[PDB]
């Protein structure tokens, strides 16, 4: 079972953003960084490891996500929370620690997890498998994890 | 959560006071059957609070790397019958790895119905284990005044080491710590930095030069200058009347003690947020240097002047107040009964309530009658803590001594 | 516990309406499949409350056997957080055994923390299973009153069946039952031990009979005699001044009903112990009926002479009378306001109980007047009641009919 | 868990006797699964979720599967209790994947028996993932979800609000005539003889439901076959009658008259909410914030609450008024204690919020909600009092019709001379 | 591992057990039906399954069971409940089910089980285990299970319920006739002298057991022995007693005796209370009247204490009573509605203070007027009251009917309600 996407430099920019300007000032350090992470890397930079994106549905979260990895001209990895609910054994765990590992071999990318709520509300061992990947990525890696959530 | 060393002293900038402090909690890890064999008996539970960002962790994970023994992490929150199983588990897998270190941050969260069944399984875990294992308990707080008394009691946490925010020489050490990995150029000025920074946590230097770095990369630069760094700065830092309100409430504290009737020597005024017996005589006059930052704060800046500064001090005051009359019968009014509270009728509940304000009321019109008293020589004490952030006992008293004021000897 | 029929409705004497109601639980149990393709729901939970040994889990054991059905068996006190556990895998285990019974026997140690989170977890299993499963849980207790409200919810236990002490007849037809495995004498008259136990359950008649047959056996006697019979007896009885009083309580209710403004069919007298829209002057009516009983006893014994007996119904008439106060708006002193209790002031607390004591001591006080007008036909009821121990409302009528005095018809 | 899939004949109206007025009613919904497209450019908007409550047997499972049977479309059979676990987020992973199947076999219908089981914590994450599935799907993919309860009751308000299951229909146990209609469609499979009175069975089976009426005719013909005949008599029918409650005409007055009171409250509120089919439920049967409320639009629904009780008063006297008021007198108090304590509504607490508090607050609290609560009582009773005539007259027809349409009410005060407002629908 | 111990009739019989003969009677159905249960069988009688023996450590339960054993001459199967202790696996649930069979091969048999409180407090699974074994065996079977505990009160609810051990007997510490035979029965194989005084010896140990009896002639024995003598004298049985410096003080004894008076003299005067029974210094609808008799009967202990000792000398063994007569005067008034001043309301166990301030003043009236009744009536009969303290003083137990004729000697009758 599960399903990953891989859009290796998207076609969504800016421009296909409107009204959220204060936002897209935000998120440009996320655009540069991802451009080029060695810039960042050698000066002592550490830019964040996970962006959580809140809002209702439809304002633009995977919108602006796909925005900041098409800017920056990188791949964009996409995945569902709701994709890591077992069947059987903790096979939920095993799709985490296999997400991360694609987005390594696709770096310099970014990661994009809808719903993270699903996965974040053995759902413990899931959980604390998403919280030992993030932990075990660093600035070196040049990858970003963005997670989208409406509660 | 289980990690290895990877992290020492030289990672943690100052607090060498705690570092001397927690010495024989690393020389204990390294060998405890050369304590074993010893007879003495090492603490099992080790309390650390602090504001957040101080380094709590940091110094417990450091205290792992220095003994070379690995470090056992987990959370108050992460503890519905399942929390009392999870304690026994912990406790189990450490005992598997002895000698090792358990490490629980917000001990607040399980230690203030299955909130209070966990908090007895911690309890029961503590007194399980003992110094013949080798292993060791730190509990992290930022809220330690929320705490089960229970928790602090003999044989549990009866260990507790307060961690303060950085002075400016503190925060320049940090500085110093986390500039090592950064490319900064020659005109920068860590020193300055450490003076702009007061109120700043290790965390917030830590972030300060992290965002500096983060700032002169997006510029386009293989060096970060001041421009970064001041920049970082404006993206938590104490305003200067707001200095002044904390000088003057220190200032408060310090006179109360240098004043006081008997005992509690007087020690390092800053800018900076049992085995015993004591007489009624002695109460009274811890309560009147509890009050002495708010009395202060009154006499400088009026009544609406007061600030949420004397929080602390006014619940230890009241608590103070409440232990003398409720508990240690030192009030003729309620006489010598003791109630330690759901069988006591309301007219007796009222009577406490009174003569617990009445013994504040009292200290609080002496205390600020002494501060009206020494208002000129404290005005210099004041701008002598605003220039220097820290001054001495001595420094204080040498002032005083300037106005012609003798005053008591109780410093170090 | 897993047991198999083995105890039929042979073995349960009496109760023939109780069988009757039933008889539904039965054709379920024997064919679900008939009652599920039909569209019909029967009850999910079924409460069987009675005072002890009357046939509780008699009847549940017999509604099993007579189905041909497994009967599982379980105890409230028999469910820290792993009570909740137990309550999933009962019916876990209950599901694979399909069709058949559940039995909780005190479902009040359950349904009355860990005693309020098992409860819940009941509650969800209850909600969880469905017609489809083809299983019914029967549930017995000794002490309803102290019973949750939510397990009597719809949906769960919403049926409630009341399991009374064996009358005359029925204590003759207990007897039969019990006697079939012993080997009594031509001169043994169970008809006069019938007679001779009134208060007696099911289970002290089986008792009495067990022990006749120890007594015969230590004698050295091939059968069992009157004289073993008597001696099991003296070996629970209800004396005949204690007769009087249950009598005179019970001829107080059927005439405070045979006199009532409105509603509420009056039926069978004896001296052994929603859907719909009321209004005021219909609730008033059932306090006046309820207090009855009591009101009968104060008027024929005196203040002294007031029993025990009226602990239901003056509970009954109490929790009627704050309904209709606290909750209905039926006071005008109160208004229309309903409160449902820890957020009221104690003057408002204090205006309800006030209320409520009107209500009650007015209606105590119609009660008693009624009792006193009506004293001699009542003496003659009372006399009846004595002899014949059980009365029809028909036949409580017709000895007020010779007093020339003519009721209201509301019997059957 | 699984979820059971059917294929279209076998089940239309034919099969449903005598609910004419609900058949009318649910005519749309036959229509707009048809085609949803015809109907969105011909401009009907169609429920997302239809809720039939009554007593168990009364045919809501039959009338569902009758809608997807006249439409010729899928029905997607479950039921609530399946959607429960405790152990694991399952129940609204469940929830998901019906949604997701419905909207692979569109245009299709969703019936959820038992929405009760799910609609009262585990149970609480399914329940809000089914009302955020409700919310998931749209008019364009062309699926309705059709509710049965028999405890509506004890069913969560949030299922209920605009968006979600927004429509309710009561199915009521049948009366002599529909008894009789049910038995008539229920006869047709089966040789009964000249001898048997249908009209008579239907008089000696008060209280009985569909369920229980086809049964009945099942039971006597499996009697007639046993006893080696071709015929079903009077005999069988009579023994299978045996095999095998009520509302009181006083308590349907009492009813009516609190119904209607309600409804008064509402055409004349002065600004509510819509007022829709006035109805005989019997008690057992019948049934906020997330937008801006001003105090005028609270002392309002307050009104509306206590017209029921209001109602009573004024016809019956302070000895008539009835149990009934139960609820609305509870969420009435509610309300007023919400605007006092924590909406600081009242002049006399002001604009403090009680979330640890002196009795004398409390009893100031009480004091001002007792003072709104008479206040709108005295209004509510004041307002039926003026209407008195034109009522008498709409609890007539509501007790002779035992229904009757907002439209219907607006409709009996124009011919006493009273335009009301234009609420209904 | 494991231990299960078979005696095949026993040597230990009833001359053996002394000074409970209440006791000796109950269980006399027992000893009958061990004999023959086919008798028993061939009429329909079922005797008890389980019978549970509590008392204090050395009683003498494993001793009236061994004679009820030996009495019936049939096989005594003993076993201890800390051997239920399952070392991995349910080994505890297997020993259980072995214990019974073994038990069954041995039919018509005994089995005992000392400290079921081990086993009846995975530990539900040998608990379980045995609760099913109790219902797995029947009356055809020919077996009875008798279990002794020192603390029944931690034991398990389920193991006393019908079918299991529902019949309880409490075994009780020996009186002054009790002791005496004790030791007469203990002093059978020593070699006493002939100044020994035995029946000073019952009367110097109020509060031993029969076993502190055993060892204090054993003790005796011994120090004998060791000084080189072929009897046994009162120097070395007053020399084995000083090992008793836990004892029934004598003042103490006053005192119990005077509070047992009282509410044996409440009981023999209460208006319509009922049935009076052994006075011992050793440990349905009611109208009113009733309950402000037995309200009466609960103070009487309190009441005589007062008459007595004056109010510095009542004392703490009230505490019962006391609660008792609280929450009974408790239910009068907020239950039954016996209360003028509340009226027949009932708050079963909300409230405003009013009420629970008008609850408690009636409840204070009831009690302050009855505990005035028992002191006048205690004051009344303060003379033949002493007479009977002084018998239970140097009896230690009386029966009722010895205290209505130590009455009937002050020419004071009192009424016909002693147990018959
Ligand atoms: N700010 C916006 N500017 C332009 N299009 C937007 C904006 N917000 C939403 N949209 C459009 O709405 C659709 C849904 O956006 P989406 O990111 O999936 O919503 P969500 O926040 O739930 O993830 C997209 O086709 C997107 O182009
Ligand atoms: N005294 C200090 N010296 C050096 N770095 C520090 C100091 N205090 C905090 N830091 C840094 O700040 C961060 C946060 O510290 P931490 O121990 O996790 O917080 P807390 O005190 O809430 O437990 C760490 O990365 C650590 O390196
Ligand atoms: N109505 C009855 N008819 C025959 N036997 C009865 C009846 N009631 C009780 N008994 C007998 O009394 C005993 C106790 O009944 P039981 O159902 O266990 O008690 P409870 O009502 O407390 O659940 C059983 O052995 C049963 O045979
Ligand atoms: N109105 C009716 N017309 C015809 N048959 C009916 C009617 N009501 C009930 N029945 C029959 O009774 C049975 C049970 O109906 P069902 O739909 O399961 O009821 P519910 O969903 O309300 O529990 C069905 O076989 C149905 O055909
Ligand atoms: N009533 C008694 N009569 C005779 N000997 C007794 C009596 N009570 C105890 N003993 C003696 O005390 C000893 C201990 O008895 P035992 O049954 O083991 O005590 P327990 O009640 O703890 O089981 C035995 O040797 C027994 O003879
Ligand atoms: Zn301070
Ligand atoms: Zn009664
Ligand atoms: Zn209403
Ligand atoms: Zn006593």
């Amino acid at each position: 079972m599960a399903k990953v996407y891989i859009e290796e430099k998207p076609k969504v920019t800016f421009k296909d953003v409107a009204g959220i300007e204060e936002v897209k000032e935000e998120v440009k350090e996320i655009i540069e960084y991802l451009k080029d992470p060695v810039k960042f890397q050698k000066l002592g930079g550490r830019p964040p490891k996970g962006v959580l994106l809140y809002g209702e549905p439809g304002v633009g979260k995977t919108l602006l996500a796909k925005a900041i990895a098409g800017e920056a001209h990188v791949p964009f990895i996409s995945v569902s929370g709701s994709d890591f609910v077992e069947m059987f054994v903790g096979v939920g765990a095993a799709r985490v620690r296999d997400l991360f590992e694609t987005a390594k071999k696709h770096a310099p990318c970014m990661i994009f997890i809808d719903e993270i709520d699903a996965v974040g509300r053995e759902r413990e061992q899931t959980l604390n498998q998403l919280l030992v990947e993030m932990d075990g990525f660093d600035t070196s890696d040049g990858i970003i994890v963005i997670a989208a959530t409406n509660r | 959560i289980e990690e290895k060393p990877k992290v020492t002293f030289k990672d943690v900038a100052g607090i060498e006071e705690v570092k001397e402090e927690v010495k024989e909690i690393i020389e204990y890890l390294k060998d405890p059957v050369k304590f074993q064999k010893l007879g003495g008996r090492p603490p099992k539970g080790v309390l650390l609070y602090g504001e957040p960002g101080v380094g709590k962790t940091l110094l417990a994970k450091a205290i792992a790397g220095e003994a070379h023994v690995p470090f056992i992490s987990v959370s108050g929150s992460d503890f519905v019958g399942v929390g009392a199983a999870r304690v026994r588990d912990l406790f189990e897998t450490a005992k598997k790895h002895a000698p090792c270190m358990i490490f629980i941050d917000e001990i607040d969260a399980v230690g203030r119905d299955e909130r209070e069944q966990t908090l007895n399984q911690l309890l029961v875990e503590m007194d399980g284990f003992d110094t013949s294992d080798g292993i060791i308990v730190i509990a992290a707080t930022n809220r330690p005044d929320i705490l089960d008394p229970a928790l602090l009691r003999p044989g549990r946490f009866d260990r507790q080491i307060f961690i303060p925010k950085p002075d400016v020489r503190g925060r320049y050490e940090i500085l110093k710590v986390h500039a090592r990995n950064k490319k900064l150029a020659k005109d920068v000025d860590l020193e300055f930095v450490a003076r702009a920074t007061p109120g700043l946590t290790g965390a917030d230097l830590e972030n300060l030069l992290n965002e500096a770095a983060l700032l002169a990369a997006r510029k386009g630069k293989e060096e970060i200058t001041m421009e970064e760094i001041e920049e970082a700065l404006d993206r938590m830092t104490i305003s200067p009347k707001e200095k002044e309100k904390i000088a003057i409430h220190e200032a408060g504290h310090a006179l109360m003690g240098l004043v006081s009737d008997d005992d509690d020597k007087v020690h390092k005024i800053s800018i900076i947020p049992d085995k015993h017996i004591y007489d009624k005589k002695d109460l009274y006059n811890k309560i009147l240097v509890l009050l002495g930052g708010r009395a202060a704060e009154e006499v400088f800046f009026g009544k609406d002047g007061i600030t949420t500064g004397a929080e602390n001090d006014l619940q230890r005051a009241t608590d103070l107040a409440y232990r003398m009359v409720s508990m240690w019968g030192m009030s003729d009014k309620v006489g010598p009964i003791a109630i330690r509270a759901v069988d006591t009728s309301p007219d007796l509940l009222r009577e406490i309530d009174e003569e617990v304000r009445r013994i504040i009321t009292e200290q609080y019109e002496k205390a600020k009658a002494i501060v009206e008293e020494y208002k000129e020589p404290l005005k210099a004490v004041v701008k002598k803590l605003l220039e220097k952030e820290t001054i001495t006992c001595e420094e204080f008293v040498e002032v005083f001594k300037l106005y012609g004021i003798e005053l008591k000897d109780k410093c170090k």
